[PDB]
């Protein structure tokens, strides 16, 4: 689209949306309904359905779980993939594996994104769930970035906390069934999401720089490069080698010091 | 110390939501894995006809990980909620208006058999004073003590 | 070479007999010698592997009648173990980062002693971290974020 022009706020405002608006949808229905009160039914089937489906009792159940877990890999591997790309690029549709392939795992996380939603008791505390925000905030930049002709490493971090969910995609295909290997792929799963999350997070912060300084306090670093930081700083040992410069990345790392060693100290023993 | 003082919550809060025509079922008492695994096994079986009521449990310690993977392998057809039978909130709290029935279980491996009798006499006296109309099943380990759920002025054996 | 074959020889399941440290050790240190003998040239290889046949130091003791006790048992355990385990993560940080990288055409190496790379990751294993001597190389800086994870529980546990 504008060459010269930054849209970062474009693909921002759109996960935004959903959210913030959808969910006053939410309350507005909550409201509406009070002040009108001043066999099953088809719904109900409906709903059922849907739950069984989302658990592993069938053998249409069972094939759509796997799925889950072979393309929410599938997702994290490609953003590992764009993430050596400039930070706001331009690629078209037409003529690109990638941006193609990713519509196919994105419309089927829409997909499977609804049939969660149907199965839920309360709407609003669904809504306010971790899957659902990750969901919010992945799923619509890709389309909104196929309308526009372009590109943003935005959020595309969070990804890597679709990893939480195997734990239990796994007790519900019968596979792990004893609290030793419950409480062990819990722990890994955890662990590995979290420390991928963070190092996601501080390599946008660090290579974009800082829209208030007219983004000039940019530092070239790598995914890898993060990884080892933010190990390093979970450790607590602390070399001087790398470490944040700008602002958005040192207030984040104050504020990652204060549960990351924490969680590093309890978990790893 | 603040990371632990924090995030100390019940998972298991809420209130059970009531559907229009299907009917449910409330057990508590001695909830265990082998327990419940049995119950389901026997309750949920092919033989019997096709039926739809939901199950409902109610105990007072919250489940372990095993016990809550068993729950998530009958996810669309168990639930679970954390509240002590002796407390009209937590009795409200699972709806026990409209429960067709409710189910007690016993510790029959258990070391005195006096306390347990007395304890689940007292959950049968705490629900039929919440409502003094439902159907109660309940598992007695001596037969003297038996006797004393005759003297509950709402108990009817000629009813269920 | 010898003492290799008699063990082999000694072995219940030569499998499980294969898979193990001592067996490991020894195929990865015994036949270069050779090799190099042959070749009329050297390489400073996997040789740092030499310092985990210390680990058997105990079990010698105990078959020659010396560690007869429980406590003495336990210490020499822990010392043996903790000794090689150093020892090894440094030759193998020594190797890495006096070579270079083998898809750079060894081009960023780094001039380090063994001293300086004892001392590196005692440094390290502390949780310390001065910061005057690092890994640079991509190999270097990957074996140490997989190192840290067990070195720091292994030290943390076994000193005090
Ligand atoms: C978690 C959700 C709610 C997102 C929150 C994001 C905000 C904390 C960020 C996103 C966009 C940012 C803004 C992007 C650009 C600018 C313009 C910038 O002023 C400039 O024109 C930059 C150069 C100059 O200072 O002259 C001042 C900061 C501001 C308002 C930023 C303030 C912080 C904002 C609102
Ligand atoms: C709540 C979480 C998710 C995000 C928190 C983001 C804040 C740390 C950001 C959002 C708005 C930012 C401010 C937006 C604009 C400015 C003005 C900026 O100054 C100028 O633009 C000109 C004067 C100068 O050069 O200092 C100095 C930084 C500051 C206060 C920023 C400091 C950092 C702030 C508070
Ligand atoms: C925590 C444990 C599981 C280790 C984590 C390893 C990651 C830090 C690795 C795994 C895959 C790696 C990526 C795999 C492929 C690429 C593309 C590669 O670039 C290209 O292939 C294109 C040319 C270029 O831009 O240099 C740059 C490194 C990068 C992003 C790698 C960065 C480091 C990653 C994310
Ligand atoms: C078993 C799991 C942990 C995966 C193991 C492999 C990855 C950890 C490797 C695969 C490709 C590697 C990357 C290949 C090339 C580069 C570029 C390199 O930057 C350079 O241009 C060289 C800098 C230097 O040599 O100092 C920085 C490391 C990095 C990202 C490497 C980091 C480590 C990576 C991701
Ligand atoms: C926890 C929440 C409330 C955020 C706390 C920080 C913010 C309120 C922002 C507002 C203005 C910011 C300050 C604006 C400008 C500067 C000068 C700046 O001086 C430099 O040398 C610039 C270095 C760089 O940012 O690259 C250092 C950061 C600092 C104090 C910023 C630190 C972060 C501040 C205090
Ligand atoms: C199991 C343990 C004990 C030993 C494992 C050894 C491997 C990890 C080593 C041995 C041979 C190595 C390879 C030997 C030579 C090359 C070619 C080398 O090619 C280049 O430098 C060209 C780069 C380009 O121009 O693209 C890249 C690294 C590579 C694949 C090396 C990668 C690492 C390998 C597989
Ligand atoms: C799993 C453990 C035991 C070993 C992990 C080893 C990897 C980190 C190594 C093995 C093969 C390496 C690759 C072999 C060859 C190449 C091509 C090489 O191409 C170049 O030389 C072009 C760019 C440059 O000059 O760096 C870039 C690094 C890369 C991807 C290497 C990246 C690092 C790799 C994946
Ligand atoms: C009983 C045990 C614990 C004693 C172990 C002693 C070693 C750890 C020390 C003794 C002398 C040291 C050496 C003394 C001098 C040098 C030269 C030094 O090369 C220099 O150019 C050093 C220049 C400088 O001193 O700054 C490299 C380390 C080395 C080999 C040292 C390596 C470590 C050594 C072998
Ligand atoms: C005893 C432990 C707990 C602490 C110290 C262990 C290592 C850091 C020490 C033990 C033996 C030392 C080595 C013993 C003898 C030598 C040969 C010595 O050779 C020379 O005098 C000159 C070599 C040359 O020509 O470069 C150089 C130091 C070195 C490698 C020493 C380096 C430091 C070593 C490996
Ligand atoms: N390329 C680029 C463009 C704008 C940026 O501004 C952000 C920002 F200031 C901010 F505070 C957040 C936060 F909410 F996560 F904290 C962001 F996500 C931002 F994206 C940026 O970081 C990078
Ligand atoms: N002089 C020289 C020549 C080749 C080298 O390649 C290796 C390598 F790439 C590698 F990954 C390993 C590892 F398996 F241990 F990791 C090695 F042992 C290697 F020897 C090297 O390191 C040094
Ligand atoms: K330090
Ligand atoms: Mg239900």
């Amino acid at each position: 689209d504008s060459r010269g022009q930054r849209m970062w706020w474009a693909f921002l405002a759109s996960s935004m949306v959903t959210f913030f608006g959808g969910l006053f949808i939410i309350l507005l229905w909550r409201t509406l309904k009070y002040l009108w009160t001043v066999e099953v039914g088809w719904m109900t089937s409906v709903k059922d359905w849907a739950g069984v489906m989302i658990s592993a009792q069938t053998l249409t159940g069972r094939v759509l779980v796997v799925l889950v877990f072979a393309l929410s890999i599938g997702a994290l591997v490609i953003y590992f993939i764009d993430s050596s790309n400039p930070i706001e690029s331009c690629q078209n549709f037409y003529k690109d594996f990638t941006l193609q392939i990713d519509m196919a795992f994105n419309v089927f996380f829409l997909l499977y994104f609804g049939l969660r939603f149907i199965a839920a008791n309360d709407k609003l505390w669904f809504w306010l769930e971790v899957n659902s925000v990750v969901d919010f905030f992945t799923v619509p930049p890709v389309f909104v970035s196929v309308y526009l002709n372009r590109s943003w490493l935005g959020l595309r971090f969070l990804r890597a906390l679709r990893l939480i969910q195997f734990s239990e995609i796994l007790q519900f295909l019968n596979i792990l069934k004893t609290s030793n290997s419950i409480k062990l792929v819990n722990l890994l799963s955890i662990f590995i999401s979290t420390w991928l999350t963070a190092a996601g997070f501080i390599h946008l912060v660090e290579n974009s720089g800082d829209p208030w300084e007219n983004f000039q306090n940019n530092q070239a670093l790598t995914y890898w490069e993060c990884v080892y930081l933010l190990m390093v700083t979970m450790s607590t040992v602390g070399y001087g080698d790398v470490y944040a410069k700008t602002t958005l990345g040192r207030l984040f790392m104050v504020f990652f010091i204060l549960g990351g060693l924490a969680m590093f100290a309890s978990y790893v023993p | 110390e603040i990371i632990e003082l924090i995030g100390n919550r019940k998972k298991y809060g809420g209130s059970y939501s009531a559907v229009s025509g299907r009917k449910h079922i409330v057990v508590c008492g001695h909830i265990t894995l082998e327990s419940v695994s049995n119950f389901l096994k026997d309750f949920l079986h092919k033989d019997r006809d096709d039926v739809n009521v939901e199950i409902v449990f109610l105990h007072n310690i919250s489940p372990n990980l095993e016990l809550e993977a068993l729950f998530k392998r009958h996810f669309t057809q168990v639930e679970f909620y954390q509240g002590s039978v002796l407390n009209p909130h937590d009795l409200a709290r699972v709806k026990i208006e409209s429960a067709d029935a409710c189910l007690i279980l016993a510790n029959k491996y258990c070391a005195d058999p006096d306390a347990e009798d007395a304890s689940n006499i007292m959950r049968v006296i705490s629900i039929k004073n919440y409502h003094p109309k439902i159907r109660i099943i309940t598992q007695m380990l001596q037969y003297h003590n038996k006797a004393h759920l005759l003297n509950i002025p709402s108990w009817n054996w000629k009813e269920g």
